[PDB]
RNA sequence: AGGGAUGUUUAGCCGGGAAGUUAGCGU
RNA sequence: GCGAGAAGGGAAGUGUGUUUCAAAG
RNA sequence: UUUUAUGAUCCCAGGCUGGUUUAAUAAGUCAAAGUUUAGCCAGAGUCG
RNA sequence: UUUUUUUUUUUUUU
RNA sequence: AGAUCAUCGAAUAUAACGG
């Protein structure tokens, strides 16, 4: 049954004044048992494109067919401005609905576990399903076809620039022996993709693939900003040297790397850095890697080399983000050749 | 499905300025044996 | 709530009555006799939502009129056959699906096909 | 004059214009944006890579006769190309190409 | 004139094809990339035409004759024939490739391209194979051996040897390096 | 008592390739 | 590994072309 | 039900455009209904 | 399902 | 994506759909 609206894309003038908006609602129908909103706060205590609307107890409200519905959406999609979607929300995705402000407010925070180093070969992704995904929801797959228990605390989603669901989801896996099968059935898989009507939905194929990792320590903030760019080499034989020891055997394969770093933790494993000139040169050397990984029979999905990236932040006090800069002119290092 | 296969979106946003291939280039592909068909990647099936 | 599900089987004794390839004309007047859809459906609400559905593009239903006409056809009417598109087995069962839904949704609190709008 | 043999021109792949679009977001002109890709399409390769390749039978024009006479002694006219997986088959092999 | 085709032993009969390519008739420039390799001054496909099938009258047939890989020249012999004579199957010895009698090196259409240097007016340290797991698919020219990779200096004798060098941990024991030509070890 | 004795064929899914095949409407 | 019809007149009449606009895979 | 002298049915042949100076109170401010020479766009598929 | 593999993985019951 | 005279060969015209 109807339990309230869900809008979008709404402009920054009438999200920052409660006034305007409760104004609106008012006209169309119910006051703000009279409705109410909740409106989606950043971390940083700045607001979203989007609001949310609450239908009354539905006592009120139960008997509500498309006739009733029908006339109402399109009285309240009148009075806002244009450039706007007023849909209808159902009684499951109204539970979720709640769940996307609160992975907004935790992006930052719940980007800190299984990060660093002590989770390195886990970390996995799989930007197939739309913005229909939860945490319960997506729980029981990899389990049916799959067998494998993931955790239930340990799923992140990226966001899109207007605070929407992305696409991108990466999961996590406790253990490292299931990590590998993982990425190897879930090849062109179809489970389902909405739950109404007590049918199925439309056809979505399945697509795992490790293309992504993530790193948090002190000691690599600093050192990822000077070069521009950067390369990220691992899964290295016993404990070795820089200059000594690096340099030395790099001769007999064909790195050609500037520069190199080191990476600490005290692991049975090392990850030296590498640097580049040009961009040509950087992505020569990933050609390179790829066909000589295949020679050596390491693996397709078996993480060997990676592209370090230095991650969108924003500041306070700021009138604008560095993400949402128009002027900026980070591209002409990147030159086209065909 | 029919017309477009299952064709993942990071790969499609990168492949813009990618000049397409020429007529000796074409029938590299169609000559047997097919080594070059990735995973996936057949045209029949 | 609770969709009944439509069996292959049961349709295929409709397709074949009104009777590969056949005619559109004889399966709309067919799907209302054997009531399958169930106020009652006339015979021009099958009809607005076959052209609104954007079904003779889809299915190439205009590629007939190049083997008459030719070169003529492929200019516009003012810049010609207009038969309807003849719907296989395969073909109608799609639509069938289709036009079920379209119906259900039309009186439901929550829609189904288009749920969203443009202010 | 009925069921009488005509002729089409002849079209070639369309190269897709830089300036493409992958989906127009409630287009506010009187026509349909192009594509990049155009006719072409994007495959995994066999390096685990993304690369061209030529689609499935591009519309095989059968109204124009082979041009050189002597066709029949190198290749063998009258191909037919089926798609089939396990025991389905789809029924495609007519390559219509419909008006504007 | 080329050689006929051939199919290499351990695989079915197949059908020949009645033109090299498509464009026989009409192209001429055009290439197949699978083109054979026999002109002098190159090498062959490994495992596509390196070794065909062998016939022979009655009378020549004889123990002999199946020994002729592991008789193979120096300039021709592979890792896989190197290593089916050898205590052990050349299991724990080591490996290297000699990079000084290679046929483009010496003969070919192309054998006086212009180098970086110009041309040569007059110790080293060269990687070295450990065979540890061997698995011989299609024997005495095919094997699937995994060994550890590192690099070792020579000596100042006469041949070439290794003194007390390998000394670094490269990579984890993986896929062999090369498969054209190989020399002994010292083990 | 050794010039003896002991040893003998491992199983399932998915993707791509070559030859033969290119009969099916029963879903 | 990359490039290669750079030697193409065989098809089409309301078509091939020109002009006005548009295109954040 | 639809086209039809503002050419519907219908037979043969022809592919579209640009190219700077250029005399005379036709003193052209773009060579004045239609004239070209490095050039633009465009020109199906096949090893069964 | 049968030859080819320098594109993979899986196998237990107190 | 919209608009965008036709000409020569002397000439010879009403044709295709449903009761």
């Amino acid at each position: 049954r109807l339990e309230g609206f869900l809008l979008s894309n709404l402009p920054p003038e009438v999200t920052n004044n409660q006034q305007l908006l409760s104004s609106l609602l008012g006209r169309s129908g119910l006051p703000v048992n009279s409705a109410s909103i909740l409106l989606q706060r950043s971390r940083l205590g700045r607001t979203a494109g989007r609001c949310l609307v609450l239908l009354p107890f539905p006592s009120s409200a139960f008997l509500t067919g498309e006739d009733r519905k029908a006339l109402q959406t399109r009285l309240a999609a009148v009075l806002p401005a244009g450039s706007t979607v007023t849909a209808c929300d159902r009684n499951d995705v109204e539970n979720c609905i709640e769940e996307f402000e609160r992975y907004f407010f935790l992006t930052e925070d719940l980007q800190r576990l299984g990060v660093p180093s002590n989770l390195r070969k886990v970390v996995t992704l799989s930007p197939v399903p739309p913005t229909y995904g939860r945490r319960e929801v997506r729980d029981l797959l990899r389990e049916h076809a799959n067998v494998d228990v993931d955790p239930r605390d340990i799923v992140f989603r990226f966001r899109k620039d207007g605070v929407q669901g992305d696409t991108c989801y990466v999961l996590c896996r406790s253990e490292r022996d299931a990590g590998v099968v993982l990425a190897r059935i879930q090849e062109t898989a179809v489970p389902n993709r909405v739950h109404y009507g007590q049918l199925f939905g439309c056809s979505f194929l399945w697509a795992s693939r490790s293309a992504l990792f993530l790193c948090d320590s002190q000691l690599d903030y600093l050192p990822a900003r000077s070069p521009f760019q950067v390369f990220t080499t691992g899964w290295e034989g016993d404990v070795s040297e820089e200059e000594f020891k690096n340099l030395a055997y790099q001769l007999r394969l064909f790195p050609k790397a500037v520069r190199k770093f080191s990476h600490p933790g005290g692991e049975d494993v090392s990850s030296f850095f590498l640097e580049f000139h040009r961009m040509r040169d950087a992505k020569l050397t990933m050609s390179r890697l790829q066909l000589l990984r295949r020679r050596w029979r390491i693996g397709a999905n078996t993480p060997f080399f990676g592209f370090l990236r230095m991650a969108d932040l924003r500041f306070e006090d700021d009138v604008k983000f560095a993400d949402e800069d128009s002027a900026a002119d980070s591209d002409l290092d990147e030159p086209i050749d065909y | 499905a029919l017309p477009n296969p299952s064709v993942p979106r990071a790969a499609l946003v990168a492949a813009r300025f990618l000049r397409p291939p020429g007529r000796f280039k074409r029938a590299e592909l169609r000559e047997h044996p097919r080594s070059k068909t990735g995973a996936f990647a057949n045209l029949v099936k | 709530s609770s969709l009944p599900r439509l069996l292959d089987s049961e349709l295929t004794a409709i397709f074949q009555g009104a009777a590969i390839t056949v005619s559109s004309n004889r399966l709309f007047k067919a799907l209302l006799q054997s009531g399958i859809l169930d106020p009652v459906v006339e015979f021009q609400k099958l009809c607005d939502l076959y052209e609104e559905g954007r079904f003779y593009r889809t299915w190439a239903g205009g590629a007939h009129i190049l083997k008459i006409s030719g070169v003529k056809g492929l200019a516009p009417p003012g810049g010609i056959d207009g038969t309807p598109k003849h719907m296989s087995y395969e073909e109608f069962r799609t639509f069938v699906h289709a036009v079920r839904v379209w119906l259900r949704d039309e009186r439901s609190p929550v829609p189904l096909c288009d749920a969203t709008v443009r202010a | 004059a009925f069921d009488r043999l005509r002729r089409l021109p002849n079209k070639a792949l369309r190269p897709g214009k830089c300036a493409g679009s992958l989906f127009p977001s409630l287009p506010a002109s009187v026509g349909d944006a192009p594509s990049v890709h155009g006719d072409f399409c994007v495959v995994r390769r066999a390096d685990g890579g993304f690369h061209l390749v030529p689609p499935y039978p591009p519309r095989i024009n059968r109204t124009v006769e082979p041009y050189p006479p002597s066709a029949g002694n190198f290749y063998e006219l009258n191909r037919q190309f089926k798609l089939q997986w396990k025991n389905v088959e789809y029924q495609f092999v007519p390559k219509l190409l419909p008006r504007p | 004139v080329p050689p006929p085709l051939k199919s290499g032993i351990g695989e079915p009969k197949k059908t020949g094809y009645k033109f090299p390519h498509v464009f026989f008739p009409y192209k001429s420039r055009y290439r197949s990339p699978h083109r054979q390799r026999w002109w002098p001054g190159s090498a062959p496909r490994f495992l596509l035409h390196s070794h065909p099938k062998r016939w022979a009258p009655r009378r020549d047939l004889s123990f002999a004759f199946f020994a002729f890989h592991g008789l193979k020249p120096f300039a021709e012999k592979n890792l896989y024939e190197l290593m089916h004579s050898l205590p052990l199957r050349g299991a724990s010895s080591y490996f290297w490739r000699e990079a000084d009698s290679d046929p483009w090196k010496h003969l070919g259409r192309k054998a006086n391209r212009l180098q970086a240097r110009g041309v040569r007016t007059q110790g080293r340290k060269q990687l070295v194979f450990s065979p540890r797991e061997i698995y011989y698919k299609r024997r005495p020219f095919h094997a699937l051996v995994f060994g550890r990779l590192s690099v070792g200096q020579l000596g100042a004798s006469p041949p070439e040897a290794v003194p007390p060098e390998p000394e670094r941990a490269e990579k984890p024991p993986d896929c062999e390096s090369k498969e054209q030509r190989k020399c002994a070890g010292v083990s």
